[PDB]
RNA sequence: UUAUUGGAGGUAGAGCACUGUUUGGACUUCAGACAAACUCCGAAUGCCAAUUAAUUUAACUUGGGAGUCAGAACAUGGGUGAUAAGGUCCGUGUUCGAAAGGGAAACAGCCCAGACCACCAGCUAAGGUCCCAAAAUAUAUGUUAAGUGGAAAAGGAUGUGGCGUUGUGACACUGCGCCGAAAAUGUACCGGGGCUAAACAUAUUACCGAAGCUGUGGAUUGUCCUUUG
RNA sequence: CUGGGGCGGUCGCCUCCUAAAAGGUAACGGAGGCGCUCAAAGGUUCCCUCAGAAUGGUCAUUCAUAGAGUGUAA
RNA sequence: GUGACUAUAGCAAGGAGGUCACACCUGUUCCCAUGCCGAACACAGAAGUUAAGCUCCUUAGCGUCGAUGGUAGUCGAACUUACGUUCCGCUAGAGUAGAACGUU
């Protein structure tokens, strides 16, 4: 759905979930857009159900940014093994939402009509979330 | 040349040093003795004071150095070539009395 | 010798160099209390053991 | 599923020996290093294998060289 | 446009800056020819109901050594999980 | 691929200065000048 | 151990200057991101010294005699696992081990605190003060109606208070509550009775509470010689 | 050795990361290599400066702090 | 000329300044010279020229220096699981400096 072409190393260590976020707090590409308030992995399969929610609703008319993409790919085990004996195999992709950044935006619709679209977008991504428009 | 002169030279100084430091010219050869931990001057010859005058400067050099007694040295080529002009002014200085 | 120093907290459970610090304060058990004449390099170790102690 | 990975090598005690502003000997090293993150001053061997080592018996000093390179160099104690 | 502003004096604690921003204060500071950096406090409400008055880059009367000095709004910081504005600098000429 | 020789010195005493050489870059009795230390002096070395 | 200074070093953070991953534009480029094995940067601490000052009691060598090589929990920094495990493997500190006493109902590892011995003495620590059960039915101000307190999310919602911007309605933080909320012998997720204050939040007053400290007597070792006491 | 053992994998040496900015630090944790090779690829004195992007028909020019190369992994 | 300094010392641009020095320029006789070429190094030099190199000045575009204030991050407590007080204190970005000082 959405990862990187080539990754350097297949298997990392996986970021930190606990702070703030550092970086993309301010709306930029567009005029409205959806912030976090709560932090969490997001896989790629998620980000497209609620990218494909959003761009329904607004009849495919407005614009739309995914401010956020997964870099980092985690593993899994197969099904009934014991521990150890090496780590597991890339499962997927995953991006970490932190407090505060600004998970989509959009543009050329009204406040309404992008208003109940990231709404029905927040539904589908494990974090909470509100409405915000450029200052 | 001289902003690649001074690269040789820069080159040359990084393991020798007092000094007998030269400069060539399109005519004229700056001989000079150097102290090299206070940048201090000991002695001192110019050429408006090309071989004949080489030997002209050594001497000069060695005299003046003789005056100041001093006689141990090392010899800075200066990232020229050791070579007729300054390889005359090495053999004048240790024909006039001197140590390289 | 200003700076009456008592010691009012244990030091069962804190940590070792705290434990190292109050000592070298000279207090020994609690509710001891040693008279010692300010420095400005005595009262740096009334800042490392500040929760354990009480000054006056 | 084992894996082809674990092995490691025997990590080499590597990097500064002395402190800024200590007595060392005529033969101390005073800094251990795979290549030059420190060139030698004055008075400092740049042994073989990299090391930085003493010549003379004084009392050391970190100082930089310029931007980005600093050197080790070895004073006579008074 | 108008702003009245009375300096903040002392080493500002972390507690005393907590208690500035859960009040409904804005700490500010302000330099430039003249001015020689002092730290101050602004209205956090005032601020907004002058600025959007005056424009974003307007110009501004402050409390400026008791008396006006043409402030401007060089940056501004902001917590915008609560939608605070958490620093602004005054860039006099 | 590589020999472990052995060199003698030619004159006078024997048998010092083990190294190694390449055979088929060097399919020759190499030769060096060493210093024979029994006879105290620079010296030819072969083998 | 601390203060003063000098130092080495690339973690947190941050940033895109290099290697890579990446989003939107315009024709390499302007804005926006990502990193354990990326760095133009870069701490707090920890470490090394001065042969650097003030307190304190060790430090080292040479010999005699050992035991130990199954560790645990908690707090914090990580790997692995599934941001499972009272999991497992490392760094860091504490307690247990080898630790009795008070509190957490009971409860090695949590909080307080280190038992020489005796006393029908006093002050306190954690934790508390309606009865079980020693001490406030304390004082001032407010919140909460669910027995919340005294277990659990996405999500929902004219619950109720505060401050705020709006042209009687709307929203932005917000504190406390409601629903979501189903298990196996017997109430059975306050220890019980009971509680609308005996809950909550904030703020001064008291008192209770240990084998801690002090008081009095005693028994031993030590070290100063006030003054062989 | 071994998240019971067997089967599979491994066992010594080197370079990174984990590793928590001194040093040290484990796992059947994440990546690679070694068991050589040079008689010049050593010593020493001198001289020189690379990769790449364009303009042309190996060359020339310019731009270029290093993005080359350094026997051999980092 | 010749040393020392963390480019605030550099680049990039406009501007003047001549054989007194420094240059380029004359040539291969001479010592020496290119894996070919006096292009270079080096030797014999007087013309000629300020264009270039280059000393000197203007410039804040590009680099470099860089506060004050705030924030993140933690050392140590103290409640409980993410805060609250104390204390050190970032990067980034703007105020800014800055066309260098300088020994013999």
């Amino acid at each position: 759905m959405l990862l990187p072409k080539r990754v350097k190393y297949r298997r990392q260590h996986r970021p930190k979930t606990t702070g703030r976020s550092k970086g993309g707090n301010y709306v930029t590409f567009g005029e409205f857009g959806l912030q976090a308030t709560t932090t969490s992995w997001i896989t790629s399969r998620q980000i497209e159900s609620a990218r494909i929610a959003m761009t329904r609703y607004m009849k495919r008319g407005g614009k739309v940014w995914i401010k956020i993409f997964p870099h980092t790919p985690y593993t899994k085990k197969p099904l009934e093994v014991r521990m150890g004996a090496g780590k597991g195999a890339v499962e997927g992709w995953i991006a970490v939402v932190k407090p505060g950044r600004i998970l989509f935006e959009v543009a050329g619709v009204s406040e309404e009509v992008a208003r109940e679209a990231l709404r029905l977008a927040s539904h589908k991504l494990p974090v909470k979330t509100k409405f915000v428009k450029r200052e | 040349k001289n902003k690649v002169r001074l690269k040789r030279h820069a080159r040359v100084r990084t393991n020798l040093s007092p000094r007998l430091n030269v400069y060539r010219s399109n005519k004229h050869i700056y001989a000079q003795i150097i102290d090299d931990n206070k940048g201090v001057t000991l002695a001192q010859a110019s050429s408006k004071d090309k071989v004949e005058l080489a030997t002209k400067v050594g001497e000069a050099i060695a005299k003046k150095a003789a005056d100041k007694g001093i006689k141990e040295i090392v010899f800075d080529r200066g990232g020229y070539l050791y070579h007729g002009r300054v390889k005359a002014l090495a053999e004048a200085a240790r024909e006039s009395g001197l140590e390289f | 010798a200003k700076l009456q120093i008592t010691l009012t907290r244990s030091v069962i459970g804190r940590p070792e160099t705290q434990r190292k610090t109050v000592e070298a304060l000279g207090l020994k058990k609690t509710n001891s209390s040693v008279v010692v004449e300010d420095n400005p390099a005595i009262r740096g170790q009334i800042n490392k053991v500040k929760h354990l102690v009480t000054v006056e | 599923s084992s894996t082809k990975n674990g092995r490691d090598s025997e990590s080499k005690r590597l990097g500064a020996k002395r402190a800024d502003g200590q007595f060392v000997t005529g033969g101390s090293i005073l800094y251990r290093q795979r290549g030059t993150k420190i060139y030698p001053g004055e008075n400092v061997g740049r042994g073989g294998d990299d090391t930085l080592f003493a010549k003379i018996d004084g009392v050391v000093k970190f100082e930089r060289k310029g931007r980005d390179k600093k050197q080790v160099s070895v004073y006579a104690v008074a | 446009a108008s702003l009245k502003s009375i300096i903040r004096q002392g080493k500002q604690t972390r507690s005393d800056l907590k208690q500035l921003r859960k009040s409904g204060k804005v700490p500010a500071v302000v330099y430039g020819y003249g001015t020689k950096n002092v730290s101050v406090k602004v209205d956090e409400v005032e601020f907004i109901k002058v600025i959007r008055e005056v424009g974003r880059n307007g110009v501004i009367e402050l409390g400026v050594g008791s008396k006006t000095i043409k402030v401007m709004v060089a940056d501004y910081q902001f917590d915008p999980l609560k939608n605070q504005i958490t620093h602004i600098d005054f860039l006099a000429i | 691929m590589r020999v472990n020789v052995t060199l003698a010195c030619t004159e006078c005493g024997d048998r010092n200065y083990i190294t190694t050489k390449n055979k088929r870059n060097n399919p020759e009795r190499v030769e060096m000048k060493k210093f024979c230390s029994r006879e105290n002096k620079q010296t030819l070395h072969r083998e």
